[PDB]
């Protein structure tokens, strides 16, 4: 039922940050209500809740998405104090979908959690405990790729936070570079970003881009990287080489030497290393 | 009592007090997606805020239906974005996708082209749909105005032209092309 707490936290003496508990585990579905239970360890009536039950229980309602619940008991409870508006920007976002309104209530967040810096009853800090989770949770969830794009570029410059969120920067880095390609993330780094794992996936993104041949934007990824950029020119250099033999210009001497000589030109261009240089000649040398 | 909700809520269709007595009193169980995509589809086309209705329903397949069928009233300032995110998402029927990709390959256009000038060669989409259903002379001698090539070879791609300036156009391309010795895109 849940038109019972509503008058238990009316009563003189009733825990106003208690009866939230209550409701929100007693307005929602069957499975939602029990798997949440986990959590306690005493009997039902002897499990005084506390500022840490909550915890578990927006972490367990977040997950399998059901958010316009707490989004709605928090107006009849604890009212407009932060944490409704750090939980109201995921009704415009991963739901709704209005994206410059986001943006514009997010700066709105951050203005109010400063300007009320200068006893609550949610703990303080327990705000900037919790928020964190939300961010990855509203991150990690999301379906299609270019979904993303928009929330990573949303971010941004309000980069202070993601405490143990992946890194910003690199991320819509990546996402503005295949703003329009085919490809899509993996979610490997993005729920475990690392200055290794970066590479050790991105290896297989390099190698997509190559198979495709639109070889421009590679340039631009593997520059975030900061990976070695050598195979990647003689690979386009073999390409346009294997698309000369279809037009089968390699016989006609003119465009042969045309070929050759842009070869030159364009590796100036690169200012690849000089050994690699040396190979991709010799090589098409002891070929001819 | 509650039933008399709805039913009285989707005569006129406010569907933001009838969203409502489906997540109030619904305590929001996984199924109720479906009755939810009902009524915001059968608010998408009924205003000319249109564009901000679409994006919130689950079923992909009527994503897609939905933006084929309406695509017309839309600033091509937003339909681009309504259409990107369904042609980006990954269950959408093969069968559907060629659609909307080539549907979205003529806003792109239509885009680059209401803009080549400083002001108005159109007034929207449906501007420069009309003119190009009209003389369709214009809007090539202004695309070749700029001398970019590339992008009248879709503004006629989607318009066939005529068989005789045609070649004029094409030959002129090439030669600005060989002007820079860019041999493969001479080639091609």
């Amino acid at each position: 039922a849940p038109i019972l707490s509503v008058l238990a936290s009316c009563l003189q003496g009733a825990s106003a940050i208690s009866c939230l508990c209550v409701w929100i585990i007693t307005s929602v579905e069957d499975n939602v209500a029990t798997e949440a239970m986990g959590h306690i360890q005493d009997s039902t009536e002897d499990h005084t809740w506390n500022l840490e039950d909550l915890s578990v229980i927006w972490r367990t309602l977040l997950t399998r998405q059901k958010s316009k619940t707490l989004i709605r008991g928090f107006q009849l409870f604890f009212k407009d104090s932060p944490l409704l508006l750090v939980m109201e920007m995921y009704e415009l976002c991963m739901f709704f979908r209005n994206y410059k309104e986001a943006e514009a209530k997010l700066l709105e967040f951050q203005k109010s959690l400063e300007t009320l810096n200068t006893h609550p009853v949610i703990p303080a800090m327990w705000l900037e405990d919790q928020v964190c989770f939300l961010l990855k949770l509203m991150l990690q969830q999301c379906k299609t790729q270019y979904e993303l794009g928009k929330l990573l570029q949303l971010f941004v410059e309000r980069e202070h936070l993601f405490s143990d969120g992946p890194d910003v920067k690199k991320l819509c880095i990546l996402c503005q570079i295949l703003k329009d390609t085919s490809i899509a993330i993996n979610h490997t780094i993005i729920t475990s970003y690392s200055i290794e794992n970066l590479q050790h996936e991105c290896r297989s993104i390099l190698e997509r881009l190559q198979t495709d041949g639109q070889f421009a934007l590679a340039r631009r990824v593997a520059e975030l990287a900061e990976l070695p950029v050598d195979n990647l020119v003689i690979k386009e250099i073999t390409q346009e080489m294997q698309t000369l033999k279809h037009i089968e210009q390699w016989s006609l001497k003119q465009a042969r030497i045309d070929f050759w000589k842009k070869c030159h030109e364009n590796f100036k261009k690169n200012s690849i290393s000089s050994k690699a240089a040396s190979s991709f000649f010799s090589t098409q040398a002891h070929v001819a | 009592v509650l039933s008399e909700a709805f039913e009285e809520s989707l005569v006129a269709r406010d569907w933001s007090r009838a969203l409502q007595l489906t997540e109030v009193y619904g305590r929001d169980v996984d199924d109720l997606s479906s009755i939810k995509d009902a009524v915001l589809s059968c608010a998408v086309a009924c205003d000319k805020e249109g564009w901000q209705y679409l994006f919130p329903v689950k079923d992909a397949s009527l994503r897609s239906r939905l933006a084929l069928q309406f695509v017309d009233r839309w600033p091509l300032e937003s339909c681009l974005e309504i259409l990107a995110y369904c042609i980006s998402d990954t269950a959408v029927q093969e069968g559907l996708k060629c659609e909307l990709q080539r549907k979205l390959a003529e806003l792109q256009v239509y885009q680059k082209i209401l803009g080549l000038q400083s002001p108005p060669v159109w007034c929207d989409w449906q501007t420069l749909r009309s003119c190009c259903v009209e003389d369709p002379s214009t809007v090539m001698n202004m695309i070749l105005e700029a001398q970019e090539y590339e992008l009248c070879e879709e503004w006629g791609c989607l318009y066939p032209i005529p068989r005789e300036h045609l070649i004029s156009l094409h030959q002129k391309h090439l030669l600005h092309l060989l002007e820079r010795r860019d041999h493969d895109k001479a080639l091609q």
